[PDB]
């Protein structure tokens, strides 16, 4: 009977990526943008015997440092770094943010 | 607890635990990692007859839930931490066609012991009439 | 005296009533300018308990003898006629079959509960 | 309703806004001292739900 | 007949005599002539209550189905015959969408008129059962 | 269960637009002709309540 | 009404009311004028929890249909009248494929509440065989 | 068959009934923006106790203390709606649909068992009745 909870877990984690993907997707042609890579993490539920259900949450390990492809625009001060490069910006609470 | 009960009661236990077992193969397929970082390897339970002392027949017990020993399909990605040399996560081996099969036969027989159990209470229900 | 049953009656027969009346909303849920009707449920059952006279009883062949439509406020006009909503309509049908159940339960039960005390 | 519809709804009208730009800059070919218009997007705060 | 039952069963043979128009339209839309030789006229039902003396609600009829007054488009064909002076032939001047919406329409609320009544039987059948 | 109406008017006018255009458009090397133009009017339902 | 039917009702009735604000706001996306003369004005529903008094919660209330504030994105067409000096006509401010994603949501909210309505009109008949 | 096990069932059968209202009340208002003082609707949950803490053995569910779910209160952007703050942000209401799609499930099934626990106590106590004769 509690099946249907990790099952439930599953489908509402599945969501979860879809979003992910969808926020990952919608953001085609913002520049610069860094793709969040998405997995999903199975979570053993280890208890007094018979260790059977596992859950399925939903991750996003990090962002895709694989750096997007170039569109030349001849304008004097647009910049493109070179691979693993960030520029640095005083962000809005004021720390050092990187971008691309 | 009556005999009968015990057995069919044994039964439905060990087909929850298999339905269960099969539901989270069928959720954490394609689930990169576990909690220390290996992959998901895919679970079966076993069964095994239970009364063991005892005319060898009656109920079913599931007791030690084993693993799946397949080689444990791989994939390349390798920037992917959880790669090794030669760049391969493990990427669970669970075939989802036979999984939701096992939980179509378990439903089925988790119905069949259920009214099973309805039938003998019935049975004995009606046994405490004998005579008036 | 068994006159403790009266209000289960009155009850019941008054929710046949609604539904009836609910039926011929669904029935013409596409008449146009049909302007759907109901009943108040409370107001008419307070009616029918809070409140009859035997004719002439002379010499034999004598002949003894005897014999609110609310209006629902409507939501989203329609300009083809009718205020038939169909989302109220089924939701007020689907309760209405329920408490029928209910109100037939409930004196089906105290007459069980009479006919156990005669024995 | 589920974020995923409206994340993909907000794309389509990015996409839908980047080609209002272009259809008005082809227009404007012919048109003295005209200057091209770019469209410049960026994303939206992200809602955290499990720190890591 | 039960008085429940002549309502929804009202709704129903009214719905299903409109859903026949409807149909009727949509397939001798595209017509050229009738029998005696005269424009297809797109046809149309009347719904009004009925039980008129008594409770002014209830149930639905469909008395006198009626011919359509729109214009009754033309076309130009004056090798035709039926085509008067200034050749035009009268080409019925049914509105396809419309009578699709019709269709659709009509058979929702075919079905619901339906599932009334089962409902409906299912509150009498429980109602024999008062006591015993 | 009303929307469809309002659904089927959209489409039923379209069509109709459609056959003006088809009339504006067939008439191309017709002397003199004058072009037809159309319109889509919104048709408030304003009743007793939303 | 019973409680969960007020509900789930009162969300159905306002889902159908977003519904045919989004059917009326798509099919009057590029209607040049109403009957007064005056551009379309976009329109929208807002969403409030019904039952302010008690509990807070439960239900919900769309009243007051309100206008969408966008800008009536215009036209220059100085040979229509309804174009004021720098002929500029109105044009409604409908954002077609937000009301179709909009129709789209609806309609799952619509579904979802359907759903759960059924299952608990099997609860209840459950209930009332209490006992008898 | 004791009677003090109809105040059980039936205190399980008004909780499993009062958290199916309020898993009703979250699927409905999902998309709500606002709250009749104006304020995003949150999403909440019921809190599940045992009856009668102190001393007692074990005995019945309680439904005291609905609480607000802390999920972190999905956000969308629209800024030609009012009710979006600076960096336009309608609050929108935090409800995981599927969830309370098997909250409502699991909540009418949990409801059916104990609705037959009560009838099958009766039997028992009824046939209790017809000791001896």
């Amino acid at each position: 009977d509690h099946a249907i909870y990790t099952a439930m877990g599953a489908a509402s984690q599945t969501l979860n990526q879809q979003a992910v993907t969808a926020s990952n997707l919608a953001n085609a042609s913002t520049p610069g943008f860094r793709a969040q890579l998405n997995a999903l993490r199975a979570v053993p539920v280890d208890g007094l015997s018979l260790a059977t259900r596992t859950l399925v949450t939903a991750s996003t390990p990090g962002a895709d440092m694989t750096p997007g492809q170039l569109d030349y625009t001849s304008r004097p001060l647009d910049v493109a770094l070179q691979q693993d490069g960030w520029l640095v910006v005083q962000a809005a609470d004021g720390a050092e943010g990187y971008t691309r | 607890l009556l005999n009968i009960f015990d057995i069919a009661g044994s039964a439905l236990a060990a087909q929850s635990k298999r339905l269960n077992v099969a539901a989270s193969n069928l959720a954490n397929a394609d689930s990169v990692t576990g909690p220390d970082g290996q992959p998901y390897r895919a679970k079966q339970v076993v069964f095994q007859v239970d009364a063991a002392p005892g005319q060898a027949t009656g109920g079913v017990k599931v007791a030690s839930v084993i693993e799946s020993q397949a080689p444990e399909k791989l994939v390349y990605e390798p920037g992917n931490p959880l790669a090794d040399a030669n760049g391969y996560v493990k990427m669970p081996n669970v075939d989802v066609v036979g999984e939701m099969v096992n939980t179509m036969s378990a439903s089925r027989s988790y119905q069949a012991n259920i009214e099973v159990l309805n039938t003998v209470k019935s049975m004995m229900l009606k046994t405490l009439t004998l005579g008036q | 005296l068994d006159a403790a049953l009266r209000f289960q009656q009155e009850a019941l027969n008054l929710r046949a009533q609604r539904q009836e009346i609910l039926a011929a909303n669904i029935a013409n849920a596409d008449t146009p300018g049909y302007q759907a009707r109901d009943i108040d449920f409370a107001s008419e059952l307070k009616k029918v308990m809070v409140r009859g006279v035997a004719l002439t009883l002379t010499s034999s062949h004598h002949i003894p003898a005897q014999a609110d439509l609310l209006y629902r406020v409507p939501d989203q006009p329609s300009l083809d006629g009718n205020t038939v909503d169909m989302d109220r309509e089924r939701t007020q049908f689907a309760d209405n079959s329920l408490k029928y159940q209910m109100g037939l339960t409930v004196l089906g039960s105290q007459l069980k509960g009479m006919m156990n005390v005669l024995q | 309703m589920i974020s995923s519809l409206w994340i993909a709804k907000t794309g389509l009208d990015a996409q839908q806004t980047n080609m209002d730009v272009i259809a008005n800059n082809l227009a404007n070919v012919s048109t003295n001292g005209f200057k091209r218009q770019r469209a410049v997007f960026e994303d939206l705060l992200y809602q955290t739900i499990r720190q890591p």
